[PDB]
């Protein structure tokens, strides 16, 4: 049985999108929709075309969407092989939430990261070492893995 | 100069305020309207956080401009 609130999500941004960002649904299903967040103005991700890709779960909207970060990028909050580690992804989901606030809240932790709640633990102590090194590192990291 | 609120569950809200408004006024005036207390609230322009002390002027948000909310708890 198809759940009406998964094609919504698609058909609201279809209709409405949010700036710096462009997303796809996929023709063999509506519980998996594919996403580029546009690399954020005077950032050391400035110019990356980071990928991704969300699940919608049987649960959904009384539980999280889950999301891949597909593009290579090096930032304090992704794990060594592309999982994004932000609590919205998990904690305290309602049904006002949509996929329209999950994209917005990951282009938010691309134009600020943080330090302060780490998971990559190296990059936080490079950050904390210096914070102009780290955004020399994120942008040969950007130019290397995220321009096309 | 007016600008707007567009992201939330299916509503728009406005903002009427001046050039050098801060950003910590403009949470207050968002209180003020839909009830969400200023350190939860999470402003967001083109994917960038919106600075408390800060002002348009500092990020240049202009006439008829649309931002986005998100909701946390530390941080501003």
């Amino acid at each position: 049985g198809l759940p009406r609130r998964i094609i919504k999500e698609t058909q609201r941004l279809l209709a409405e999108p949010v700036p710096g960002i462009k997303a796809e649904p996929d023709e063999s299903n509506a519980r998996y929709f594919h996403v580029v967040i546009a690399g954020p103005q005077d950032s050391p991700f400035e110019g990356g075309t980071f990928k991704l890709e969300l699940f919608l779960p049987e649960e959904y909207p009384m539980a999280a969407p889950k999301v891949r970060f597909m593009t290579k990028i090096y930032h304090p909050n992704v794990d060594k092989l592309g999982r994004i580690c932000l609590d919205i992804l998990k904690d305290k989901w309602s049904p006002a939430l949509q996929i329209r606030t999950v994209l917005l809240s990951i282009q938010a932790l691309l134009s600020a990261p943080n330090p302060d709640d780490p998971l990559a633990c190296d990059v936080a102590e490079q950050w904390k070492t210096n914070e102009a090194q780290a955004i020399e590192t994120a942008r040969a990291w950007t130019r290397l893995y995220a321009m096309n | 100069m007016q600008i707007f609120v567009k992201t939330l569950t299916g509503k728009t809200i406005t903002l009427e305020v001046e050039p050098s408004d801060t950003i910590e006024n403009v949470k207050a005036k968002i209180q003020d309207k839909e009830g969400i207390p200023p350190d939860q609230q999470r402003l967001i322009f083109a994917g960038k956080q919106l600075e408390d002390g800060r002002t348009l002027s500092d990020y240049n948000i202009q006439k008829e401009s649309t931002l986005h909310l998100v909701l946390r708890l530390r941080g501003g």
